[PDB]
């Protein structure tokens, strides 16, 4: 229980104390130590094997040593650990092979042959020397550090009698292998002490690098004279940072392959040691090499950083990097690990916190050219978490605080930063940005100019529908980040709308346009995914592809960049269409050697077996990978891009898809497979359409869309590219368009491939999506390619209308039904309802409504109501009230009760609402998606009267959760239309839990100020402001203060004055009287204005 | 009866099959009802109960009419159902744990208290006894801690009895019966309905007193008691060697016996709990499951599974041999000083027993109250983990110094003497 006290370091240092008095050779100590030791492994929730192995590469280390004298104590030590003594072994041969080789020639090797392979007459010769061959790298390295063995004759010679059946001397020419310098600079121990041994093999390991890189086919045999440190001259060393930068990205590459261990083969001692020779080469290396593989050391102490026991070791690593590296380059990393600085400061004990605080006073002394003016977002963040205590530690650093505050404009380094991967910058930026919005709301100077808040906006809204499936907790910080925006004015704010542009055109056959589509490709994804890349198997990957392409656009192999060359113009200004952000991130792998095929295991699968049951991740990624390595035969240029989609999120697979399906397309005359995989895709199409859709609850059917969406992608992309090809065809070659009979074959191919499996189906397959205006774009091709005259017009009218009466538009709906569909006069009745005359059409369809015939007739009244804000007439309907309760579960009827519980919020009242929940809760299963967001704000406004705070704060935050993963949908495709439905749901839910949070008058009338400049944002559209003033107006008159009631005056009085003018007095005069009751001396003027836009004059 | 109710918990499949984790996106976006769930937990609880009644009104029966009771249906029912309730990969009910073993008792209790007791053995298959036994080995290795009893917290290692199902039930008064109050809140008293009246799920829970985890502990504490009791019982049954008495009986009773004197010694003395007899009445307990186990059924105690727990079968019966010393008691004087330091809650049970609820506890006539400052201390002696009694101190004496198995040698033996002197 001292060892239960400590960390990581003391942790191991203290389990090989209480190792070695284990096999202190007294039984009393030995049983003694059995029992505390299991003990120890239970209460932690463990088995002693995962206990004890992260020091068996250092406990039986040493044991190589001894193993033919204990034997009892190894004998201990495997009926100890609960596992065979076979099996711990082959598993931990990389640690005493390499000791068991290099000592006295009488061997132990002969007995880890006897374990290794059962029996004598199992063979001990081929299994010893495929095991000498198997960890041969660590033995080369244990032979140039541990002992100094600088001559190949004294290596060769101690492997033939180790072994008589070794292969052609060594193995040979494998000692400038990548591996075998990994394993050299993994064995560089170090401390905060430096001791004469400590600098003895740092010396070592240095002298053996200069053995094995810079001349070796000089000097295989002429080493014993490189054992010696000073005897180096000068004229050398620029050979050795020649040749060291040529090999220092592969053992990178090994690095990034033994820390990300996906077979889950060792421990994290590998990982300990790996960091350790990231710190070698961040000390014992030139300047530039480090500069070059940056992205490596990245995303190496990321993983350092999250796993948890090699935590320490990894800030040390980072503390050596922060100082010996300037201040422009550290730009590219700084934020990955500031964000794990502030999100997991929490659980940082004292030596943590220590190293932590000597990062970040390092970074503020030494390095604020950095921190004030390159990047001012991480200086706020620090700021910005007091918990940490910045300002307090030198005072000087808040003289540049108080101003760096003001002086930087800060939402589109909010914007560029939400779309981000890890999951802790874009916790960082969530709860950096409710804090700013809340300073910013009180500072009541946010800017809305006519630096845009519509940036953040967006960027939230591709956050919360990227993380719709992963991860609940950043979507509710998410959305309550854009409820702290609220609506934003429709006219004056605007998204980005880039699809007038480049537009992603990019013919495939000519070569100019080729390295045009592979600059912009690497310019604007594979460069970003180049750093914020998870495991490092990915940014080794991306960093494939992106070297390909290069040398696919003739710029690798030929060395031309240094300016010494120049005679390169068409090349360097080629190369000077990236930006500077992607040039000193493409610049040093130029010339590096990634090599990543991975082949023959591939099994290319028949099509129209579907994935869908799997995903919709699952899915695209496998069709995306069976069509581009069934179509390209190694030149064309979207070869390489395979390495990239098994271990894609789903995003660029989605992004090729279009690409590699349209070069499928051009192949002809079928002959080839090239078309025959076309009828692979087609029919999975088929696939994709004609489907169940049913049986499957919410989460596969949104699959579905998003399997929709992607291939909806692929046709308008064909449709695009076929429009452009005609353009450039009739542009430059010539001008009349007609030639050859073969760019027509071309032509013809995308005709079929966008008429089959036609309209009336991708209309019918979309409508379903959401994606309205492209359902309205569908149902009029099918309706002009249709011969209209015939009857065909009854089936193609009653969902093109539904494509109408939410798309916002409606002067077309109101002419769709005035012309050709004059059967019905229900038809009729429909018009007045979006004309003036609603109130008209509304008595129409409550005695329509009381018919008790069909189902839909009477939601099609109960949705006029709510579009009519009639919210006091939903409430009271009969449909509801059987007598005073309501029906069973709900088929339709729940579309019924996301009415009447949405009308039941916005008429604040406590009975009504409360008898309602009672009746919802009596329910078992509500699927609903939509009925449980106004359910948990209606329990909101229950807590909300009942004077809980706490209570209506969880709540909401539910309420907040919903919204961020279920409501919420991708932005830069939507309108802002669309959107403003739910950006009023989350202005009326920001100010629920603003005004709760509130403990006197003195804070609520500034609430209420607050509120009424938010109430300045909103635009003059009527249908948010009476959402949110009808909001406020249930939130006080469930909250029975006498404050709260004069504030609800105030709500009544707006609501009167608001309704007034926007032509709506139907309910300006029953939300005035309320006034009256409180006697306002307001209300006989406003009353006067009711009078006058009524129509009477003289009264 | 036995069979309807055996087969009504089987309608009732997915009370006891709730998963261990939830998915990350399980939304907790929900009317949050507890109504449907207070029924069936109430369905299951009183149905275990009635199980545990219906075999303890037939245990009361005169012993020669059992086999009217038992057949192959009624054996495989209860498999079935005692399965379900020993649960591995699903969330446990512990409610239902204190009677599926309960009924395991009676059985091995009645197969040792009746004539006929082959037609019972021969009804039962040796497979019911190795699925019933391992999960009891399940049961017997987690743990009882206080400030995690009521917690929601890592599964099959702290017997937890959850927030959401804590009320008495038919036999036993299990918990602090927080759910009663929901009983009679479930119908409207006033009105004749079917559908429940609603019961909040998120209100219950409002952090007084960690007494009550203090008697829950008590309660999990008899049902390791149980579980080594019916061990017993069931060494009792096949005295002779079977698939069954086989020698895990040295492994997971050694286990349980070194880890609840280990932790004892480190954690519990000086605690003032209430549960502090009965923890170390555990250990004083299952070192009696060792001994005849070691005594009597030496014949399958194979030479491996011995090697199996060669450290804690020593290393515990070293822990009561250790007490042969005794230099710590010794005299009357400073022993009551130990016990205001560890025992002043057996202080305050005997004041209250002596002046209210014992009849012999009133004008003690200077032969029972030296009875009590002999038995008092012997108590906190128990308690302090030295001077255990000396019935136990020859039973550990007798399994590691006699030669049925060499567990030390003499090199190795004397190494463990010369630790306490000797």
């Amino acid at each position: 229980q001292l060892t239960l006290t400590t960390s990581n370091d003391v942790f191991d240092t203290l389990l090989l104390k209480l190792i070695d008095i284990f096999n202190s050779d007294d039984y009393s100590l030995r049983i003694m130590m059995t029992l505390q030791i299991k003990n120890m492994a239970k209460i932690l929730k463990k088995t002693p094997y995962q206990l004890l192995s992260p020091i068996l590469p250092v406990l039986l280390r040493q044991l190589g040593k001894n193993l033919v004298e204990r034997k009892v104590g190894f004998q201990n030590l495997i009926e100890l650990l609960g596992y065979s003594s076979k099996t711990i072994l082959d598993i931990f041969q990389r640690y005493i092979i390499p000791y068991a080789i290099i000592q006295y020639k009488s061997d132990v090797l002969s007995e880890i042959a006897k374990i290794m392979c059962d029996g004598d007459t199992s063979l001990i010769n081929q299994m010893k020397v495929n095991l000498l061959k198997k960890n041969s790298r660590q033995i080369f390295a244990v032979a140039l550090v541990k002992h100094g063995l600088f001559s190949l004759d004294i290596l060769e010679t101690l492997f033939l009698n180790r072994a008589p059946t070794f292969d052609k001397g060594y193995i040979t020419a494998y000692l400038p292998d990548y591996k075998t310098l990994a394993e050299i600079t993994k064995l560089y121990k170090n401390s905060v002490t430096k001791d004469a041994s400590d600098s003895e093999n740092a010396n070592m390991i240095l002298c053996s690098l200069r053995f094995l890189i810079t001349n070796f086919e000089k000097d295989k045999r002429h080493g014993s004279k490189y054992k010696n440190i000073n005897n180096w001259t000068d004229d050398q060393e620029q050979a050795f940072q020649k040749k060291l930068q040529d090999n220092i990205l592969g053992i990178f590459q090994v690095f990034s392959s033994d820390i990300h261990d996906v077979e889950g083969r060792t421990t994290y001692y590998e990982k300990l040691r790996v960091i350790n020779g990231i710190s070698f080469l961040i000390i014992y290396a030139p300047k530039k090499s480090i500069i070059s593989a940056l992205a490596q050391i990245s995303i190496c102490l990321q993983t350092g950083l999250g796993l948890k026991e090699v935590r320490y070791e990894a800030f040390r690593c980072w503390h050596l990097l922060v100082r010996h590296l300037n201040d422009e380059e550290l730009s590219t990393v700084i934020d990955s690990l500031i964000a794990f600085i502030l999100q997991k400061w929490s659980e940082f004990n004292g030596k943590l916190r220590n190293i932590v605080y000597s990062i970040l006073d390092t970074l503020i002394k030494e390095k604020s050219d950095l921190i004030l003016k390159l990047k001012p977002y991480t200086t706020l963040a620090l700021v910005g978490k007091p918990e940490l205590g910045i300002l307090a530690r030198d005072g000087q650093f808040a003289r540049m605080v108080n101003k760096i505050r003001s002086t930087t404009d800060l939402i589109p380094i909010f914007a560029n930063n939400l779309k981000s991967s890890n999951k802790y910058v874009i916790n960082q930026n969530l709860d950096d940005i409710e804090v700013y919005l809340r300073r910013k709301q009180t500072e009541r100077s946010i800017d809305f100019t006519p630096s845009d808040i519509t940036l953040v906006l967006g960027a939230l809204l591709d956050t919360s529908h990227k993380f719709r499936n992963l991860d609940k907790d950043l979507c509710e910080k998410c959305a309550k980040c854009i409820s702290m925006i609220g609506v934003l004015d429709v006219t004056k704010h605007e998204f980005k709308r880039t699809t007038y542009s480049e537009n992603e055109v990019y013919d495939l056959n000519d070569s100019v346009q080729t390295i045009k589509f592979l600059i912009w490709v690497i310019n604007d994804i594979l460069v970003p995914a180049f750093w914020q890349s998870e495991n490092p198997s990915k940014q080794l990957f991306v960093a494939l592809v992106i070297q390909e392409s290069l040398k696919y656009c003739g710029l690798s192999s030929e060395s031309w960049d240094m300016n010494h060359k120049e005679l390169y113009p068409n090349e360097a200004k080629l190369w000077e269409k990236f930006n500077s952000v992607s040039k000193t991130t493409i610049y040093p792998l130029l010339s590096s050697l990634y090599l990543a095929q991975s082949w023959k295991e591939y099994v290319p699968l028949k099509y129209p077996s579907n994935n869908f049951k799997e995903g919709y991740k699952i899915w695209v990624k496998r069709f995306t990978l069976d069509l581009l390595k069934t179509g390209t035969t190694e030149n064309h240029p979207l070869h390489v891009f395979s390495s990239l989609i098994r271990e894609d999120d789903g995003s660029l697979s989605n992004f090729l898809l279009p690409y590699i399906s349209l070069d499928i397309i051009i192949k002809a005359e079928k002959g080839t497979p090239y078309a025959d995989i076309l009828n692979g895709i087609i029919i999975e199409f088929d696939s994709i359409f004609t489907c169940n859709l049913e049986g499957m609850n919410n989460l596969q059917v949104d699959s579905l869309r998003m399997c929709y969406e992607s291939i909806f992608r692929v046709f308008e992309y064909c449709k695009k590219w076929a429009t452009e090809f005609k353009q450039n065809y009739s542009k430059l070659h010539g001008t009349f368009i007609i030639k050859d009979t073969k760019t027509t074959n071309m032509l013809l191919r995308i005709d079929e491939f966008l008429r089959t499996t036609p309209s009336d189906l991708l209309a019918q397959r979309s409508l379903e999506t959401d994606s309205f205006e492209r359902s309205a774009l569908y149902l009029e091709q099918c309706y002009r390619q249709n011969p209209h005259d015939k009857n065909q017009n009854g089936q193609l009218l009653k969902n093109l209308q539904i494509t109408y009466e939410e798309i916002g538009d409606i002067d077309s709906l109101d002419g769709v039904l005035r012309t050709f569909a004059t059967g019905n006069l229900v038809s009729k009745i429909e018009e007045l309802q979006y004309s003036e005359n609603w109130k008209l059409a509304q008595d129409c369809f409550n005695v329509l409504g009381k018919f008790s015939d069909d189902p839909k007739t009477t939601t099609r009244m109960l949705k006029s109501m709510y579009d009519h804000q009639l919210y006091s007439q939903i409430i009271s309907n009969s449909s509801f009230h059987s007598s005073d309760g309501k029906i069973s579960l709900s088929p339709d009827v729940k579309e019924w009760y996301s009415i009447g519980l949405e009308a039941a919020n916005l008429e604040g009242n406590v009975q009504t609402l409360k008898n309602w929940v009672e009746q919802i809760e009596s329910l078992r299963n509500i699927d609903d998606r939509e009925v449980l967001l106004q359910y948990n704000i209606a329990k909101a406004l229950i807590a909300i009267s009942n004077e809980d705070p706490l209570r209506t704060q969880k709540y909401i935050h539910n309420s907040f959760r919903l919204i961020g993963t279920n409501f919420i949908t991708s932005s830069k495709e939507t309108t802002l239309l669309k959107k403003q439905n739910l950006l009023m749901k989350l202005h009326s839910l920001y100010d629920l839990s603003f005004l709760s949070s509130a403990k006197d008058k003195f804070e609520y009338k500034s609430n209420t100020t607050i509120l009424d400049y938010r109430m300045e944002r909103i635009g003059a559209d009527f249908v948010p402001n009476h959402y949110i003033l009808s909001m406020r107006k249930s939130f006080d008159q469930l909250k029975m203060n006498e404050q709260a009631d004069a504030d609800l005056g105030k709500t009544f009085f707006t609501l009167a004055q608001l309704a007034r003018n926007n032509a709506r007095l139907d309910i300006a005069s029953e939300s005035l009287m309320h006034c009256l009751e409180r006697r306002l001396p307001q209300a006989e003027l406003e009353f006067a204005e009711i009078l006058w836009k009524q129509g009477e004059n003289d009264r | 009866c036995f069979l309807f109710i055996c087969d009504l918990i089987r309608i009732y499949h997915h009370v006891l099959k709730v998963p261990i984790h939830e998915s990350n996106m399980n939304l907790h976006v929900e009317p949050q009802i507890f109504q449907y769930e207070l029924i069936d937990y109430l369905i299951i609880s009183y149905s275990f109960d009635l199980l545990e009644g219906i075999l303890r009104v037939l245990q009361s029966h005169p012993k020669q009419t059992y086999m009217e009771f038992f057949d192959e249906n009624i054996l495989k029912s209860f498999e079935f159902v005692y399965k379900l309730a020993l649960t591995i990969s699903y969330k446990p009910m512990v409610n239902v744990i204190f009677s599926a073993v309960e009924v395991v008792n009676i059985i091995t209790s009645i197969i040792l208290n009746m004539d006929n007791s082959s037609d019972l053995k021969s009804l039962i298959s040796g497979s019911w006894w190795r699925d019933c036994i391992t999960r009891l080995y399940a049961l017997l290795e987690k743990e009882i801690k206080s400030g995690d009893v009521y917690n929601e917290n890592v599964d099959t290692t702290t017997l937890h009895m959850s927030k959401y199902h804590d009320f008495f039930g038919l036999i036993r008064n299990i918990g602090d019966n927080e759910l009663g109050g929901l009983i009679s809140k479930l119908i409207y008293t006033d009105r004749l309905q079917s559908v429940p009246r609603v019961i909040s799920k998120e209100d219950i829970g409002m952090f007084t007193a960690p007494i009550i985890g203090y008697k829950m502990e008590k309660w999990l504490l008899k049902l390791k008691d149980e579980v080594l009791n019916i061990f017993e019982n069931l060494l009792m049954i096949y005295g002779d060697d079977a698939t069954i008495v086989n020698g895990e009986m040295l492994i997971h009773s050694s286990k349980f016996l070194s880890r609840e004197q280990a932790l004892m010694i480190e954690r519990y003395v000086g605690q003032d709990s209430p549960n502090l007899d009965l923890r170390c009445h555990l250990i004083e307990h299952t070192l009696t499951i060792i001994y005849r186990l070691w005594k009597d059924h030496f014949k399958q105690l194979r030479e491996e599974q011995i090697k199996q727990v060669e450290s804690q079968l020593i290393m515990s019966l070293w822990r009561f041999l250790v007490c042969q010393t005794e230099t710590v008691t010794a005299n009357e004087r400073e022993m009551r000083d130990h016990r205001h330091l560890v025992d002043s809650l057996h202080d305050l049970t005997i004041k209250d027993q002596a002046s209210y609820y014992e009849d012999a506890f009133e004008d003690l006539p200077e032969y029972i109250e030296e009875e009590l400052k002999m038995q008092l201390n012997k108590r906190t002696g128990r308690i302090m983990q030295v001077k255990y009694d000396e019935k136990f101190q020859e039973m550990a004496r007798t399994i590691l110094e006699s030669k049925s198995f060499d567990l030390t040698t003499l090199e190795e033996a004397d190494s463990l003497y010369i630790s306490m002197g000797l």
